[PDB]
This record gives C-alpha cells, sequence and structure tokens, in this order.
C-alpha cells in the first residue's frame, strides 16, 4: 500500500482531498486537519493499513443559544431571591420557581448529551453547578425566613448572633439601621 | 467546470433546483400566538397592587411558560450554526425580558417594604419620585 | 364557622368517592383474568 | 407591646444583615464559577501538528 | 401454502407416538422468558373457510396461538403509584384554613398540573386504537374531573367563609340549616 | 411611581420588538428570478427558443 | 375532553373572592396546565400546514379565553385594592355598580 | 444526584415557619419539580417488568418522603390555626409539648 498521487503525477497527496466544485460544508463541525498515515503493528509483520484522519471542531451556537442563555438567567434570580424582603411572601416561589425551571433545561437535553461513563461533559457540570446553586438559595431562604419569624415568646437571642449580625458585619456590608 | 479536464469524469453534470417556500400555519398556530399572548401577561403584571402577593408569581409562571415553549421549539431545528433562526431570537429576547420584568418587580417589593426602622427617605428620593416623575408620567393625584 | 361545616362533610363526601373509585377501577383490572381453557366451550387443556 | 415590638424588630434586622450577607456571598460564588467553567471551555482547541 | 390448493397438498399436524402435537413446542429448560409477557396457552389447530372451495389456496390452513399476559409492574411503580398518590393529596384541603395563607386553591390546582403531566406520560404509552377507552386513561380521566369538582368545592368555601355584612347577609334560615343540627349528625 | 415607570418603559419595547421581529419575517420572499445574474425566469410558458 | 375541564376551570375563577390572595394562583395555573398540555396536543395531532383542523382551532379558543380571564382577573384586583387617597369614584361607576345591577340581578343574595 | 437534591429538600420544610403562607408551596413545588424529574427517568432508564430496579425503588421511595411530608405538614399546619375558643387543648399534649420536649432539646434557642 502507497498513497495516491496529485493529477500530475509526480509527487504525493498525504491528505484528503477536497474538491471545490463538489463539496458541502457541514454546518456544525470544521474540518482542522485532514492527514493521511499508513500505519504497521510490530508485533504483526502482515500487518498494513492507510489511515485517514479528521480533526473536527464543532460550533456550539445551538447549545449555547438553547442551555447557556436560559442558565446565566436563572442564576441571576437565584441571586435576585436575596433581595427580596421577607414581608413579601414571594422568596420560595421565587426560589423553588428557578429550581423546577432548571428541571425543565434538564429535560430538554436528556436527548442531546453522549451517553458515556468515562467523563461528564462540562454543559452537564454547569447545568449541576447551577442546580445545587439554586439548592443552597432555597436552603438560606428558608433560614432568613426562620430568623425573621422570631419573637420572644419562642426564642431568646444568644449573645453571638447578637454580636455577629448587629455588631460586626453591618459596618461591613454598608447596612447600618437608623440609630 | 472548465478548471477539469474533459478526459474525467468530473467536468459535467446536469442539476435540477426546486426553491421552496414554507407555508407557516402549524407553527403561527401552535407557537408563535400562544407564546406571544403569554408573554404580554408579564407587563401586565406591572399593574398588579403590591398588598396582593402575586406580583412575582405571576411573571415567574409567565417565565416557565416560556421555557416550556422554549423545549417545544428545541426539538424541530438541526443544530447547525450558521445562523440563529428568527424564532430562537424572538425567544432568547423574549425570555430576557421577562428576567428582567422580574428584577424590577423585586425592586419595587424591597421598596414598597421599606420602614422607618430599617431605612431613611431621602430628600432626594422624595424630589425625585414623589412630585416630578408622577406629573411626568400623568399619574393621579 | 359556617365554612368549616361544609368542609368537615365536603370532606366526607371527598374521601369515599376517591376511595370508591380508585378501588373499583383498579381491583376490575386485578380481576381480569386469562380463561382457564384455550377455547371456551372446549373441554381439552392442549397441552403436553 | 412596645417592648415586644423592639425584641421582634431585633431579630428582623439580623434576618435582613444574613441576607445582605448571602446576596454578596452568591453573587461572588457565581460569578467565580461562570467564569472558571467558560474559561475551561474556552482554551479546548486542537493542536497544531495533527501528530499523524 | 402461498401455491398449492386442498387438491394438491393437505397440511396437517405432526404426530409423535400417535398421538397429536396440538401445541406450541417450548423448550422448558432453555427458554427465556419475555421481560414484559407470559405465556399462558400455546393450541393449535387446523382451520378451514367455508366461504372457498378446495380450488383454493386459502381454504386449510394451521393456526398456532399465543394467549400471553402481561407483567404489570414497570406501570405499577412509574405510573399507577406516583400517580395514585399525588391524586389523593386533593383531601387534604378540607384541613387547610379558608383564609389568605391557607394555600387551598394553590393545593387542588397544583394536584391538577401534576395530573397534567402524567396525561403525557401516559400518551406516550398506549395503544391508539378506537374501539375502547383504556382503563389508566379511563382513571386518569376520572382522577382529573375529581381534582376539577374539589377546585369548585375549594371556592365556594372560599367565598362562604370570607363573606362580610357589608357584602352579604346572614340569615336565619342558614345559622339554623348549618349550626343547629347538622354539626351533630355531623362531627 | 417606580412601577408606573417600569411600565411606560417595558411595554413600548415588547410590543414593538415583537412586531419588528415578525415583520421582518413575514416580508422574507424567494427572489422572485432563480439566478441573481440572469434575466430568464426559467417558465415552462416561456420557452427561449 | 382535557380542553373541555380547562374551559370550565377558566370560568370559575370570576367566583373566588380577591380578598383571599389566589386569584393569579388560579388563573395562571390553569394556563400553566393548559401550555403543558400543548405538549400532548403537539405530541398526538398532525403537524400538517394544509388548514386549521377542528381540534386545533379548539385548543386556540381555550388559549384566548384562559388570556382574556386573566387580563380581566387582573383588572378586578387592581379595582378591589383602589385608594381613595387618590381615585375617587366617578358618578357614572357609582351609579351603574351600585343603584342599577345589584337590583337587576335576581339570582343573588 | 437529582433525586438526592430533591429528598434533602424535601426535609427542609419543616423549619419553615407556619407564619409565612408558602409551607404548601414549598412541598407541593418540590413535588412538581419531581413530577417533571420522572419524564426524565422514563425516558433514561430501561422499561422492563422483569424487576424493580435499585435506581427505581429509590425513585419511589422519594415519591413517598415528599408525599409523607405534605401530609404531615398539613397537619402542623392545622395544629398552629386551632381556634381557641372551641378546642380546650388538652392535658397531655399540654405536659408532652410543653415540659419535657423543651427541655430534653439542648442544640437549640
Ligand atoms: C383466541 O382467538 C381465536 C380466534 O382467532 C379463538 O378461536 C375461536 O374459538 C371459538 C370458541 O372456541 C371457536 O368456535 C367454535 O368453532 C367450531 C368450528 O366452527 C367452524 O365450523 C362450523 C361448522 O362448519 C360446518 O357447518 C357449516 C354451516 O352449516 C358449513 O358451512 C361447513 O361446511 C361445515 O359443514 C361453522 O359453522 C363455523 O362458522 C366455523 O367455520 C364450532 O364447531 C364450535 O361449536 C365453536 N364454538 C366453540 C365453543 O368451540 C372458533 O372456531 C375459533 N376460531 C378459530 C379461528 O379457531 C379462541 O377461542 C380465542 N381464545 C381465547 C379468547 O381465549
Ligand atoms: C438596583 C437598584 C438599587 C436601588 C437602591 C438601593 O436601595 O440599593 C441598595 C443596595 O443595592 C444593591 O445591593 C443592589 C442589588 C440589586 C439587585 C440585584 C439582583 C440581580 C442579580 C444580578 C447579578 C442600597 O442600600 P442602602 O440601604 O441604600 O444602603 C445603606 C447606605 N447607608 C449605610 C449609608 C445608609
Ligand atoms: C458553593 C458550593 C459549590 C458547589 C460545587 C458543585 O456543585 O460543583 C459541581 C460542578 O462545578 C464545577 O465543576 C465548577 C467549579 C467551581 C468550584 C465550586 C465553587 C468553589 C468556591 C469558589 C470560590 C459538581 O458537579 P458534579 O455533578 O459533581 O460533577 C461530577 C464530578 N465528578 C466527575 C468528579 C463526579
Ligand atoms: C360553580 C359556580 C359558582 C357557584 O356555584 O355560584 C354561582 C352559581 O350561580 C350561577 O350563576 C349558576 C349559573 C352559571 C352562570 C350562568 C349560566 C348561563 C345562564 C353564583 O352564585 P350566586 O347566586 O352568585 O351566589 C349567591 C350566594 N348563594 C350561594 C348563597 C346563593
Ligand atoms: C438537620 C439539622 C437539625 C438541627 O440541628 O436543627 C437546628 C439547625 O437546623 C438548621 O439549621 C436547619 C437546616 C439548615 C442547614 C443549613 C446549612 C447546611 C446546608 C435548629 O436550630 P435551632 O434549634 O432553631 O437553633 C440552634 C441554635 N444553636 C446552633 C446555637 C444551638
Ligand atoms: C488522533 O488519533 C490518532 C489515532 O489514535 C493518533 O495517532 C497516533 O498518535 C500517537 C501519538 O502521537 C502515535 O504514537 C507515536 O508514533 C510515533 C511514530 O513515529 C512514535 O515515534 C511515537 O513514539 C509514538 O509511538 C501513533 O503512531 C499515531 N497513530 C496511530 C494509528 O495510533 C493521533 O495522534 C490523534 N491526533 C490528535 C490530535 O490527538
Ligand atoms: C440556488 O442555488 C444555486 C447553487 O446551488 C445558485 O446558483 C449559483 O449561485 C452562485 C452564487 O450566486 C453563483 O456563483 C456566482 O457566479 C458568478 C459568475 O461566475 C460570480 O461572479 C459570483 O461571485 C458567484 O461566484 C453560481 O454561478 C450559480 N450557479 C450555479 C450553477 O451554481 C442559485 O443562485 C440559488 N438560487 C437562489 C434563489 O438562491
Ligand atoms: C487528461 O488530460 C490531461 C490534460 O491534457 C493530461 O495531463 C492527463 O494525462 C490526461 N489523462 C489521461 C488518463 O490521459
Amino acid at each position: 500500500l502507497q498513497h495516491a498521487l496529485d493529477a500530475k503525477g509526480e509527487r504525493e497527496v498525504k491528505e484528503i482531498v477536497i474538491n471545490k466544485d463538489a463539496f458541502t460544508e457541514n454546518g456544525q463541525w470544521s474540518i482542522e486537519h485532514k492527514p493521511s498515515r499508513k500505519n504497521w503493528r510490530s508485533d504483526d509483520p502482515s500487518y498494513e493499513d492507510v489511515t485517514f484522519y479528521l480533526i473536527i471542531q464543532r460550533k456550539p451556537l445551538f447549545y449555547i443559544v438553547y442551555t447557556i442563555i436560559p442558565c446565566i438567567l436563572i442564576s441571576i434570580l437565584a441571586i435576585l431571591v436575596f433581595y427580596l424582603p421577607p414581608d413579601a411572601g414571594e422568596k420560595m416561589s421565587l426560589s423553588i420557581s428557578a429550581l423546577l425551571a432548571v428541571t425543565v433545561f434538564l429535560l430538554l437535553l436528556a436527548d442531546k448529551v453522549p451517553e458515556t461513563s468515562l467523563s461528564v461533559p462540562i454543559i452537564i457540570r454547569y447545568l449541576m453547578f447551577i442546580m445545587i446553586l439554586v439548592a443552597f438559595s432555597v436552603i438560606l431562604s428558608v433560614v432568613v425566613l426562620n430568623l425573621h419569624h422570631r419573637s420572644p415568646n419562642t426564642h431568646t437571642m444568644p449573645n453571638w448572633i447578637r454580636q455577629i449580625f448587629i455588631e460586626t458585619l453591618p459596618p461591613f456590608l454598608w447596612i447600618q439601621r437608623p440609630v | 467546470y472548465p478548471d477539469k479536464f474533459p478526459n474525467g469524469t468530473n467536468y459535467q453534470d446536469v442539476t435540477f433546483y426546486l426553491i421552496i417556500r414554507r407555508k407557516p400555519l402549524f407553527y403561527v398556530i401552535n407557537f408563535i400566538t400562544p407564546c406571544v399572548l403569554i408573554s404580554f401577561l408579564a407587563s401586565l403584571a406591572f399593574y398588579l397592587p403590591a398588598e396582593s402577593g402575586e406580583k412575582m408569581s405571576t411573571a415567574i409562571s409567565v417565565l416557565l411558560a416560556q421555557a416550556v415553549f422554549l423545549l417545544l421549539t428545541s426539538q424541530r431545528l438541526p443544530e447547525t450554526a450558521l445562523a440563529v433562526p428568527l424564532i430562537g431570537k424572538y425567544l432568547m429576547f423574549i425570555m430576557s425580558l421577562v428576567t428582567g420584568v422580574i428584577v424590577n418587580c423585586g425592586i419595587v417589593l424591597n421598596f414598597h417594604f421599606r420602614t422607618p426602622s430599617t431605612h431613611v427617605l431621602s430628600t432626594r428620593v422624595k424630589q425625585i419620585f414623589l412630585e416630578k416623575l408622577p406629573r411626568i408620567l400623568h399619574m393621579s393625584r | 364557622l359556617i365554612g368549616k361545616v361544609i368542609d368537615k362533610a365536603c370532606f366526607w363526601i371527598a374521601l369515599l368517592l376517591f376511595s370508591i373509585g380508585t378501588l373499583a377501577i383498579f381491583l376490575t383490572g386485578h380481576f381480569n383474568q386469562v380463561p382457564e381453557f384455550p377455547f371456551p366451550g372446549d373441554p381439552r387443556k392442549y397441552v403436553p | 407591646a412596645s417592648e415586644f415590638d423592639d425584641l421582634k424588630k431585633d431579630w428582623q434586622y439580623v434576618a435582613m444583615v444574613a441576607d445582605r450577607l448571602f446576596l454578596y456571598v452568591f453573587f461572588v460564588i457565581c460569578s467565580i464559577g461562570t467564569f472558571s467553567i467558560f474559561l475551561d471551555a474556552s482554551h479546548n482547541v486542537p493542536p497544531d501538528n495533527p501528530f499523524a | 401454502s402461498q401455491t398449492y390448493n386442498a387438491h394438491e397438498v393437505n397440511l396437517q399436524l405432526s404426530a409423535e407416538e400417535g398421538e397429536a402435537v396440538e401445541w406450541i413446542h417450548i423448550d422448558p429448560e432453555d427458554f427465556t422468558e419475555n421481560g414484559e409477557w407470559t405465556i399462558r396457552h400455546r393450541p393449535a389447530k387446523k382451520n378451514y373457510n367455508w366461504q372457498l372451495t378446495k380450488d383454493d389456496t386459502d381454504f386449510q390452513e394451521i393456526i398456532f396461538f399465543l394467549i400471553i399476559q402481561r407483567k404489570p409492574l414497570f406501570y405499577i411503580i412509574n405510573i399507577i403509584a406516583p400517580c395514585v398518590l399525588i391524586s389523593s393529596l386533593v383531601v387534604l384541603v378540607y384541613f387547610l384554613p379558608a383564609q389568605a395563607g391557607g394555600q387551598k386553591c394553590t393545593l387542588s390546582i397544583s394536584v391538577l398540573l401534576a395530573q397534567t403531566i402524567f396525561l403525557f406520560l401516559i400518551a406516550q404509552k398506549v395503544p391508539e386504537t378506537s374501539l375502547n377507552v383504556p382503563l389508566i386513561g379511563k382513571y386518569l380521566i376520572f382522577v382529573m374531573f375529581v381534582s376539577m369538582l374539589i377546585v369548585m368545592n375549594c371556592v365556594i368555601v372560599l367565598n362562604v367563609s370570607l363573606r362580610t355584612p357589608n357584602t352579604h347577609s346572614l340569615s336565619e334560615k342558614i345559622k339554623h340549616l348549618f349550626l343547629g343540627f347538622l354539626p351533630k349528625y355531623l362531627g | 411611581t417606580i412601577d408606573r415607570l417600569s411600565m411606560f418603559i417595558i411595554t413600548p419595547v415588547m410590543v414593538l420588538g415583537t412586531i419588528f421581529i415578525f415583520v421582518m419575517g413575514n416580508f422574507n420572499h424567494p427572489p422572485a428570478k432563480p439566478f441573481e445574474g440572469d434575466p430568464f425566469d426559467y417558465s415552462s410558458d416561456h420557452p427561449r427558443c | 375532553i382535557p380542553c373541555l375541564l380547562f374551559s370550565f376551570l377558566t370560568g370559575l375563577v370570576f367566583y373566588l373572592p380577591t380578598d383571599s390572595g389566589e386569584k393569579m394562583t388560579l388563573s395562571i395555573s390553569v394556563l400553566l396546565s393548559l401550555t403543558v398540555f400543548l405538549l400532548v396536543i403537539v405530541e398526538l395531532i398532525p403537524s400538517t400546514s394544509s388548514a386549521v383542523p377542528l381540534i386545533g382551532k379548539y385548543m386556540l379558543f381555550t388559549m384566548i379565553f384562559v388570556i382574556s380571564s386573566i387580563i380581566i382577573t387582573v383588572v378586578v384586583i387592581n379595582t378591589h385594592h383602589r385608594s381613595p387617597s387618590t381615585h375617587t369614584m366617578p358618578q357614572w361607576v357609582r351609579k351603574i355598580f351600585i343603584d342599577t345591577i345589584p337590583n337587576v340581578m335576581f339570582f343573588s343574595t
């Protein structure tokens, strides 16, 4: 086995040939390299093949428009929930609806991700990151509401909570209440 | 094809072209009209009084409906990357405006629930939000 | 107090309705069993 | 009633302060994680020598 | 036979040791059961179409039957039990307070939404014929109609519980109808 | 007041953006001539020779 | 049958008093259920563009019915939390909705 | 992992005070998220009836866990909004839930 020669045959062609008159670009894949090399096997003297390689880069616009922008908007909501006042009562609604939306996005992607177990794709890592972040937003919103609905008939304020949240933190966070 | 030679099999071909336009009616009925009329409601969220506890629920449910239309649309086109379909462009634009409505409602709420024990009513904020803007927006008394 | 009496009565009606419907439907399913003979009117079992 | 009110307002103030803290913490964590993932994804290009 | 008629070939069943084999043969040792279907009966018979003659090729035929029962386990675990347990929540609305904050409508309409998702899940599994309605779809229609009745009951109890003298007049006929003997005959 | 302002700002952008985006797509017609640099119509009703 | 159910529910919202904070919850949840049912309609109905089927005309009637209910609910809620400090009841509204329909209304209490 | 997350959240509802009217919102929305994730399970997992898988036993444990949380939450809400006039608190509940438990617990405020 050898390599094919060029049109005016003097020299070998060590790559995949593409004819511009007949070639349809893929639309999802850019061909970066296309070499060609003979391969042997030291254990098998009778083996010889001619392999053609196609190094191809994916164009991810579809996945950007259908997965990353919605997740950025969900993360914006999950940070917004801490700006709400507890007297509004729309806090659990915001947090848990964000969770339901991330579940819908997971459903959306359930049919488009490779089903191999040698690694986890970065897009699924990003989705699980956002999902766990929304979950922790839910947990801390519950904690905030619990602290907000406390009263002397049920709880007595300890000293470490008072020190940390009435003297140490407000000066940093620039939230000193009116004297 | 003059770059090739008449002694090969790549020099000649007869091609037949079909230019076909899509009749948009299925999509106009099952996707566009529902999505546009559900999306308009997120702006009606700005007319609900704050003393109702449903300003946020309305806009967030509109965003969940949009996420269901996004799931439906994601299944009809190829995953090519030469352009963004007009439908996906509308989807991203409308979902980002609904997200902005949700954030703006959260800010209205934050300002509504302020009390002398936690915040101060600036004379500046009383100059902007209490006499000039109302008169410009032509609001009741 | 008027609405609390309505709920208690309507509770006792809704519980019965849901339970009886569920049980009837699914016990019909459970009782749908294959006949005993391959051909109804035949007294043979057709087995080796 | 005034005394009960003051002691309930202290709890509400604690809640508001914890809320502002959590807000900043979540903003920082979200930004950092999102950027680190996006940079990791942007620096994944094929090499220059196909090694073949 | 696709070519020959009853004047040419005579189709019969096999007879081993003098006794006919009127059944499908199944190796008891090596046979692997399906996964969803259990074989109850496996008979076989020679049939004739009497609308035809012995000059046709479709007058005689050997038929093998397979009467199979279904293993309803995937459906019980993934659909039946989740949907029954979720639809049983609509009776908890009668113990919630009839005021702003009880969330009687929240709970009932959310159970309806969950049933609407179970409709899509079943929609992907049921046969598409139109001679009878399946049992699963019949049960879904039943529970969704019960959920709608309980939503209407929640709306009527909230309407009654939030009435005021400025809006409605409470009459002695009512008070005597609901606060004289009915609570006694009830709770 | 912040709410009346957010209305008088968000609602126009939403209506005008929807109208624009969909009218733009409604006016997308095939070029009415099969090949750009060619006056022929390639129609069965009007052969060239 | 689901579309029939959703239309009846779309009508129920108008007997729920605004004092409870659940009119928008109810309306918008009916709309959400209908939007999730759209997934079953799209899975089952034929996706052809020769004409609009009768089943599709009915689905779209239900959609606009729900959305109109939601809009009118927001106008009812706004009319209820109306502060006298800023809005004075006009003479036509006080004549039509206090001294005419109440009396005309027969099936009532 | 999503099922683990949903179970951990399913326990959280018991730290949410009844004063806020959002216990049912949280519980039922967790249930809604689990019901939507059931479509993902039914899509990814093989659909066989030879036996119950371990992943399916876990999904049904999570389901029954959520539903039990909802029932006991409704009993907590009912015990919270209990009118004093009618229900005269009995001695055994008063002794148990007022004298012994508050003291036996320590990691509390
Ligand atoms: C699963 O499905 C199969 C069908 O795919 C079911 O099988 C059916 O089971 C029925 C009940 O066991 C059978 O009914 C019995 O049929 C036989 C034979 O009937 C045929 O011959 C009749 C007589 O023909 C003479 O008279 C005619 C009229 O004068 C003349 O035209 C003709 O030339 C002859 O002189 C004929 O009248 C009839 O129309 C048939 O052609 C009867 O003898 C029995 O009395 C029937 N009843 C019973 C209780 O056995 C039915 O034949 C059979 N069909 C097939 C295709 O095998 C099976 O039962 C199902 N299993 C389940 C549901 O578990
Ligand atoms: C794409 O995949 C192919 C096949 O898996 C890769 O080709 C293989 O690459 C390895 C590493 O470069 C080669 O091994 C090396 O071969 C040279 C030959 O002179 C030797 O000197 C080195 O010590 C080493 O053994 C291997 O021969 C080569 N071919 C095959 C068929 O395996 C290729 O590198 C991959 N390309 C990229 C960009 O990853
Ligand atoms: C439908 O597709 C066909 C091709 O499949 C289009 O015909 C081809 O269009 C290209 C681009 O317009 C033409 O190339 C041009 O050629 C001229 C002359 O050499 C040059 O000056 C331009 O820069 C460009 O390269 C090509 O000649 C033409 N013909 C063929 C046979 O390929 C056709 O226009 C398309 N129709 C529509 C309505 O889009
Ligand atoms: C085809 O024609 C070209 C140009 O004259 C020439 O170089 C080539 O050798 C020819 N091929 C054959 C097979 O004759």
